[PDB]
């Protein structure tokens, strides 16, 4: 057990030396700049961690893995802000990778800064992710009660994913709500959308089963 | 009542195990609607801002709420650190590994050469 | 009337000839410097976040950050004048200056 | 859709010239057209008459590897580079080694030069390239930037002057007095070893595993994909006529149009008799100063031509 | 005619600026000649003071242009009770009495020095905090900030 | 006392890197001591 | 209104500082965004594979 000031800043310095020279040794792979971070962080001594986490980036900024580790540490320090600045970078400088966003819009959630997800998703929408972010768009707004916005946005999707699946989870969607003016009009659309020289089984089953 | 089932299967990219995760996270949140309405009459049309329509500087949360993303932090962490399930020390087959390292290297061989 | 509180602004307002400092709408008060840089707004109304991408660089670097960099750009095109190598005269100053 | 592509006539190998003792890594065409010059992992330099296929010289001076060959247009040299970090620049009235360039730290991966004034610019897997003065040989300049190999460069007369592609998997657009980077195109998901200018439309296009792209000067926007020919994509090469060539470390070569991106023709020759089928490939492909001939230069050790075919038509071989 | 509130909804938010005539009919006719007239489309703040001021409108951009609706310029009219007191009063500056143009000022603060010197001819009443965000944003050491920051739309009241 | 970069550790934050900032104020932020 | 000079140079005389001192290299330039497609997925059998 280390006494008092003078020895465990000896046991300090011994640690980090020895980070600090492996760091040197490869300055590349990232288990020793995480290592390094996640020390000077467990001692509760993050400016020095952000440090490390910054010139982390400039080796090798495609890296998923420091990111979320570094977003991650400055969330569980309370660091509201500073962990927005970094979702911020992280998504425009990563767009495609989608577990920036997920948690960006988790976190806004958790926060209770609704407006705020929102932003994010559209954002999000922007770039025409895949099928899954609209779903998780959608479900976003079904959790608070807005149905208009989830048909605005199922409006959107299906234009983005052109799929007869798209179409019958959009029918599917108005019906269950109970919109059956609506999810007719949708299933009408649909047929007249797709055309005769691909149509197929799956879309009239639905529509069979809807008008049954 | 209600039932499903999901099961387990290959991890095949990162992005498949995290959207799993997602999906039981954002099934457990339960939002209060009260707060909601509260926030709704304050600022109104700004609610409904496209990627680049609105703005408002920022939104500063009360620490309660703070603690909660805090608590779903550790939680997560939690799980995540059990990931790999560790088999028990076994001594009751032939050791033919010297180490530890030894050990595992020779079950990855049996894994490969059969 | 001497307007204090924000609310007797109505829509907003000052009141030159009311001789107390009208602060309508968040008005008057000097603030603490934070650190939060300038959120540009476009020529349209859109929010430049091009500006975070852009961090501490000139405005000669071109920067590709929107979803709109990477749409085919239809340019099945054999005649347009648009893309076509800047004549000699040109290319014979740049090699001088060069 | 597009309107619908220009028809090319189809091309037909007739020539096989076999006397490398190693893989070939790169040819150049002489500017008066008479011979062609091909560099090997033999530590040759061999020179070839372009009409007969005779091999008329062959010059030993490296120590490993030659990665890029080029003649000067405006004088009587040849450049060669090789992975012994050297550069070098033959006389060929001659046929001496005069010159040598100093100061990269790897193997230099290919090599250009400046069509109006005298400069050099190299590339090399320090992740450097360096401009350097043909005459002096000093380096003007060191191009800094890429985080890895820089697998190949092209320079220019009007601007941007220099384009490298390396194996990061990005582009960079230099420009020459300056010497940084004006932009950093990050498309390709994988390493470019591929890059080509369009001789007569300031375009150009970059080739990759994912797809080739194609680009438009002087900042590089976007202008379309070309896809399907999915391998390690070594060369492009185009014609004046709109054809170009993809060629692939497999050995197999696509032949496009340039305009609309449509993929005319899928070459997959066949490998030299001793050699395994595991070693078909291509390293370099140089289009004759006619534009009639195409010459590629194998992982086989062969030299391979290809003429235009001259008695086909667009009902005999239609355009989808 | 005497528009209520001119909209000159900026890029970088929407604004409409209450002119009192009855102590400054002359600028308020000016200016609202000026917002109908969609000549101020293009301006680029040629002044912006932190919690001081943002002044522009000037078909130049540099602070030598400007042209006002019976000429080049014309003469201040004085109030005795109008002050720059507060953010958001709107009142052409100049260089030199009896010589106002084009160019337009909006306070951000107590602005008791540019009494006397430039006529404070209303308030902004519509988009303060877009005023305050404007009069936060970082600035060159020519006042013509980095940002440039023009407006959309110059319109006056119906 | 003669050692070049031994104090390179204990004494100052290493090699200093300090996070960019973008859209939302950071300054308040300040953390607790172990 | 001042007057430049330079000071002669004196021809006999050695270098004056010691040129070859060592540092890490600078931070790079501000990280430029992946532009990329989206990715698409590998199933298991090809992981195996």
């Amino acid at each position: 057990k280390i006494t008092d000031e003078e020895e465990l800043n000896d046991y300090k310095l011994r640690k980090r030396k020895t980070f600090e020279d492996n760091i040197r040794k490869n300055r590349t792979v990232i288990s020793n700049w995480i290592k390094y971070a996640q020390w000077e962080e467990s001692l509760k001594e993050i400016q020095r961690a952000r440090s490390i986490y910054e010139r982390a980036l400039d080796v090798d900024y495609r890296n998923i893995t420091l990111w979320l580790k570094y977003a991650e540490m400055e969330m569980k320090n309370r660091q509201v802000n500073h962990a927005r600045n970094i979702w911020d970078r992280a998504i425009t400088t990563l767009p495609r990778v989608n577990q920036f966003w997920y948690k960006y819009t988790y976190m806004e959630e958790m926060l209770g800064n609704v407006a705020g997800a929102r932003q994010v998703f559209e954002r999000w929408m922007e770039w025409q992710p895949e099928e899954q972010a609209w779903h998780s768009y959608i479900n976003f707004e079904l959790r608070y009660k807005e149905v208009d916005r989830a048909r605005t946005i199922y409006e959107r999707f299906v234009l983005v994913h052109p799929d007869v699946k798209n179409w019958i989870k959009y029918a599917r969607f108005e019906e269950k709500h109970a919109y059956f003016a609506h999810a007719r009009k949708v299933y009408e659309r649909a047929v007249e959308f797709f055309g005769d020289e691909h149509m197929d089984e799956h879309l009239y089953v639905a529509f069979a089963k809807f008008e049954e | 009542k209600k039932k499903r089932k999901n099961p387990d299967l290959g991890f095949s990219d990162y992005a498949a195990a995290q959207l799993r995760q997602y999906h039981r996270l954002t099934k457990q949140i339960k939002p209060d609607m009260e707060t909601y309405e509260r926030l709704r009459e304050k600022h109104g049309e700004e609610f409904f801002p496209t990627s680049n329509s609105l703005l408002h500087g920022t939104h500063v949360p009360s620490t309660e709420e703070i603690d909660r993303m805090v608590i779903d932090l550790e939680k997560q962490i939690e799980k995540r650190d059990k990931y790999s399930r560790r088999r028990p020390y076994n001594d009751d087959a032939d050791i033919d590994y010297i180490n530890e390292r030894n050990a595992k290297f020779n079950k990855k061989a049996e894994r490969f050469y059969g | 009337w001497i307007p204090r509180l924000l609310e007797d602004f109505g829509d907003g307002g000052a009141f030159p000839e009311i001789h107390v400092a009208q602060y309508p709408l968040d008005m008057g008060r000097k603030k603490k410097m934070s650190n939060a840089l300038a959120i540009q707004v476009d020529s349209e109304g859109k929010i430049k976040y091009d500006a975070i991408a852009r961090q501490g660089q000139s405005k000669d670097k071109v920067i590709y950050s929107k979803y709109t960099d990477l749409v085919p750009k239809e340019v099945m095109n054999a005649d347009d004048p648009d893309l076509q190598r800047p004549d000699e005269e040109a290319i014979k100053e740049i090699t001088e200056k060069t | 859709t597009m309107p619908k592509p220009q028809w090319h006539p189809p091309w037909k190998l007739y020539r096989v010239i076999s006397g490398h003792l190693g893989w070939v890594r790169c040819i150049a065409v002489e500017p008066g057209n008479q011979w062609f010059v091909t560099g090997s992992a033999d530590r040759t330099i061999k020179i070839w008459d372009l009409a007969s296929g005779k091999l008329k010289l062959s010059l030993t001076g490296h120590i490993s590897t030659v990665r890029g060959v080029i003649v000067s247009t405006r004088s009587p040299y040849l450049f060669s580079c090789g992975e012994d970090k050297q550069v070098k620049c033959w006389d060929l009235e001659y046929n001496k080694v005069i010159r040598h360039y100093h100061g990269h730290l790897s193997a230099v991966y290919g090599l250009d030069l400046h069509p109006t004034i005298d400069v050099l610019v190299t590339c090399s897997r320090d992740s450097t390239a360096r401009i350097w003065d043909v005459r002096t040989k000093a380096s003007v300049h060191t191009l800094s930037g890429h985080t890895n190999a820089v697998a190949t460069v092209r320079c220019q007369a009007a601007e941007p002057q220099i384009i490298t592609g390396s194996h990061d998997t990005t582009i960079r657009l230099w420009d020459l007095v300056a010497g940084k980077t004006r932009v950093t195109l990050t498309n390709h998901k994988k390493s470019v070893r591929a890059v080509v200018l369009h001789p007569r439309h300031y375009t150009f296009a970059s080739g990759s595993p994912d797809n080739i792209k194609q680009w438009k000067f002087p900042d590089g926007s976007f202008i379309q994909n070309l896809s399907g020919h999915n391998a390690i994509i070594n060369t492009l090469t185009v014609n004046s006529d709109g054809v170009l060539v993809s060629g692939a470390d497999n050995g197999t070569m696509h032949l496009w149009d340039w305009r609309t991106g449509y993929n005319f023709q899928r070459v997959h020759a066949a490998v030299q008799p001793g050699s395994l089928d595991s070693e078909s490939g291509i390293f370099a492909c140089a289009f004759d100063q006619s534009e009639s001939r195409l010459l590629t230069a194998e992982a086989d050790k062969t030299i391979k031509v290809y003429r235009e075919d001259d008695t086909a038509t667009e009902e005999t071989h239609p355009v989808s | 005619w005497q528009p209520p509130n001119v909209y000159l909804e900026t890029s970088m938010g929407i604004i409409v600026l209450e002119l009192y005539w009855k102590h400054a009919p002359k600028t308020c006719k000016n200016f609202a000649e000026l917002a109908r007239r969609g000549y101020y489309n293009g301006t680029k703040f040629h002044r912006i003071i932190k919690d001081f001021m943002i002044q522009g409108g000037d078909p130049t951009g540099t602070g030598r242009g400007g042209a006002s609706i019976y000429g080049k310029q014309f003469e201040d009219e004085l109030h005795p009770d109008l002050k720059f007191t507060g953010a958001g009063i709107l009142a052409m500056a100049n260089a030199g009495p009896d010589t106002n143009g084009s160019q337009f000022f909006v306070t951000l603060a107590p602005t008791q020095w540019l009494d006397g010197k430039h006529t404070i001819f209303g308030r902004v009443c519509q988009g303060i905090g877009m005023v305050n965000r404007v009069g936060m944003v970082e600035t060159n050491s020519q006042d013509r900030p980095v940002d440039d920051v023009k407006i959309i739309k110059a319109y006056p009241s119906g | 006392r003669k050692r070049k970069r031994g104090v390179d550790y204990n004494a100052e934050i290493p090699f200093e890197k300090k996070p960019a900032l973008g859209f939302y104020d950071t300054s308040e932020e300040n953390y607790q001591a172990l | 209104v001042i007057r430049m000079v330079e000071m002669q140079k004196d021809p006999m005389e050695p270098p004056r500082f010691k040129i070859n001192k060592k540092i890490p290299r600078g931070p790079p330039s501000p990280p430029a965004p992946v532009m990329h497609s989206p990715s698409r997925k590998m199933t298991v059998k090809e992981q195996q594979e």
